[PDB]
């Protein structure tokens, strides 16, 4: 039940507790088999997202995790960095001629 | 949305390489990216669809099949291009700053020495020239004109 | 050039200038024109000469330079010379033991205002090679984005008391004390990138033994050319006026509009330097000065 | 044999993915496959070159660059196609049973809807039409005729 806890800080510590390779296994089959033990019905509304969060985060350490999916771009072209506003705003909130 | 599974994607595990076919996620992720009223869900559904249409272009360009029928993923392109327009000129400014450049970026790629003759561009053209018609949106038509 | 084909009632045109004194000819084995082609481009340098293409009866390309308005009489005569220099070089022990020869090439002065000057295929000019060793970040220093001239030179003329681009050199030689001109020249010579030609041959080479050899032949062939160019007083040694013979890796000295001292005779910008031993060659030999294998 | 390294090949390790550029091995492996007098060396040098020209075709067909100059690996193709002929009609029957089918297999692929216009096929054609000329071999010319 601490794995649905209201404070995101405690929600993270208990996730990080079960993720450890001694509490809950590292090979994918025994991980998939073991996750069925991480249930009681008081967790059910969240369970599917937790089981998948424990399987895909086993890839956080995988040798391909930082490789590119396709080796090189579509043709000769050049690329840049970028930034998105992401702070205080939805578009429909400031008047036109100002 | 397709007769047979495109997007076969091998999950990066250390023991093994199990396969997900990503073309099952689109019918729900497209609806989330437009219509999710919770803003934090919405933007995360966008960046999944962005990374998933990057995956799309790459997988098609390896030539999984080279024509001799419906080009691979034409049936996806016909279904995802109208979503990409409706979702550039979305209201949410974090969504707009992500997809206005991406549609112009796609529109550059879909004019090219081989690909200008492709039905990928026919699907694209007829998506945008249905975009300008829309009977219930004023800002979609402006964007599709600029497209 | 569209209308020319192989047909009767025409003397079939053998490829221009292919006849030479090296043994009995076997004349019918010489290439002859099948036709010209629907392709052309113009060279960048000031007389805008033209990379014409001929197809021979051999079903083979002869990319060629048309040059003209300039009279190729001078250019032919500066090659007779180079052929006899290959002559003595093959015929004394001090140079046969070193395998020393220039490359000459075929001029043919097709009229008083033309020639079909042979293009050496699989070759590139030394300025093209130099820029082709740079990244986009050092290339910025020739796109002239950091300063309006590639090195400061054209603007630094004002510190050197020269204002305009052309002829302003005619003033600097007045007050150009050794200390200010050396120290400012050394500041520019130390601006422009290290190890460019070392990078060119590392890119060409399979492995350290192949690099050491390739290095030596570039510097050897370069050395022999720059003395023989001096011997006949040639000038305007501009970096388009050399090619790397990119297969063998040797230098070729490309052209001679200013032969026989006539480079330094012509007034408006005098050429003091007798020939070329610049920085990226000294940097090619780095651990030893030009007093090694070049000398 | 090339201005810049093609064939960048990531060795399958478990910790890591170090890269070998295979185009350094060809100048010696080609000489072994023809000219090795020890027969056991010879056949093993062939099956390396076979697997290495399979690697070649695949890596080019991912389109590492799409023209705009010398096609990638044209400079390899110009140097390896004449070796492939000389080595189909080699004497050694184990070599011949491996490369006669492979050259005909290449010759099929190098006629195709895109690739029939490619300089890959110009290099191929002028390799074979130098093959029929050979001034010191009677069986090479017969093969190049049948090619
Ligand atoms: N043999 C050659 N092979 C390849 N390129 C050549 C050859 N000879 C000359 N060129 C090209 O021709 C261009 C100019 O013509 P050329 O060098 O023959 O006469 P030039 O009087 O020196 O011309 P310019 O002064 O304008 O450079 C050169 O800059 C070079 O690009």
């Amino acid at each position: 039940q601490g794995l649905i806890d209201e404070n995101p800080g405690l929600q993270l510590i208990i996730r990080n507790f079960w993720s450890h390779e001694t509490r809950l296994p590292s090979n994918t089959l025994d991980r998939l088999l073991a996750l069925n033990s991480l249930y009681s019905p008081k967790i059910e509304v969240h369970f599917l997202s937790l089981a998948t969060n424990f399987l895909l985060e086993m890839t956080s350490m995988s040798p391909d995790y930082p490789n590119p999916m396709f080796e090189h771009p579509l043709s000769e072209c050049e690329f840049q960095e970028y930034t998105i506003d992401s702070d205080w705003r939805f578009r429909s909130t400031v008047l036109t001629p100002m | 949305w397709d007769r047979e599974k495109r997007l076969s994607f091998a999950v990066p595990f250390r023991e093994m390489k199990p396969v997900i076919f990503l073309d099952v996620f689109l019918p729900r992720v497209t609806e989330l990216a437009l219509t999710a009223s919770d803003r934090q869900t919405k933007v995360a559904a966008c960046e999944l669809l962005h990374s998933m249409v990057m995956f799309m272009l790459g997988k098609a360009t390896q030539m999984p099949e080279g024509g001799q029928g419906a080009p691979p993923m034409y049936q996806l392109y016909k279904r995802t291009f109208p979503v990409l327009l409706r979702l550039a000129c979305d209201v949410d400014q974090v969504t707009r700053q992500l997809y206005e450049p991406l549609v112009m970026q796609l529109i550059h790629w879909f004019t090219n020495n081989k690909k200008f003759e492709s039905q990928d561009t026919v699907a694209l053209l007829e998506a945008i020239l249905d975009g300008i018609v829309d009977p219930v949106d004023s800002t979609l038509r402006d964007f599709c004109g600029r497209c | 050039m569209s209308d020319f084909k192989v047909e009767f009632l025409r003397n079939e045109l053998e490829i221009p200038g292919q006849y030479d004194g090296r043994g009995k000819p076997l004349p019918e084995y010489h290439v002859r024109i099948a036709g010209f082609d629907e392709r052309v481009t113009v060279m960048a340098s000031l007389r805008r000469p033209k990379r014409i293409i001929i197809r021979g009866h051999d079903e083979r390309e002869h990319p060629f330079l048309v040059k003209g308005g300039e009279d190729l009489r001078q250019d032919q005569r500066v090659e007779q010379l180079f052929q006899v220099m290959n002559g003595i070089l093959a015929q004394d022990s001090a140079c046969s033991q070193r395998a020393l020869q220039l490359r000459t090439y075929s001029v043919v002065p097709m009229t008083s205002r033309l020639g079909l000057i042979e293009w050496l295929e699989n070759t590139v000019t030394l300025k093209d090679l130099l820029l082709n060793t740079m990244s986009q970040e050092e290339k910025a220093a020739y796109l002239s984005d950091p300063r309006a001239p590639p090195c400061e030179y054209k603007d630094w003329l004002t510190k050197m008391s020269g204002k305009h681009d052309v002829g302003a050199y005619m003033l600097m030689y007045k007050g150009a004390n050794r200390t200010e001109t050396v120290t400012s020249f050394r500041k520019r010579e130390s601006k422009v990138p290290a190890d460019l030609l070392k990078r060119a041959f590392v890119r060409m080479s399979t492995s350290p033994e192949a690099f050491l050899a390739l290095r030596s032949h570039f510097a050897s062939s370069h050395a022999l050319i720059c003395i023989s160019h001096w011997i006949l007083g040639i000038g305007d040694r501009h970096l388009n006026n050399f090619m790397v013979a990119m297969e063998t890796g040797g230098v070729i000295g490309i052209d001679f509009g200013h032969a026989f001292g006539s480079a330094t005779q012509f007034l408006p910008v005098p050429e003091l330097m007798p020939f070329r031993l610049t920085r990226q060659f000294i940097n090619l030999m780095l651990p030893m000065k030009e007093t090694g294998l070049m000398y």
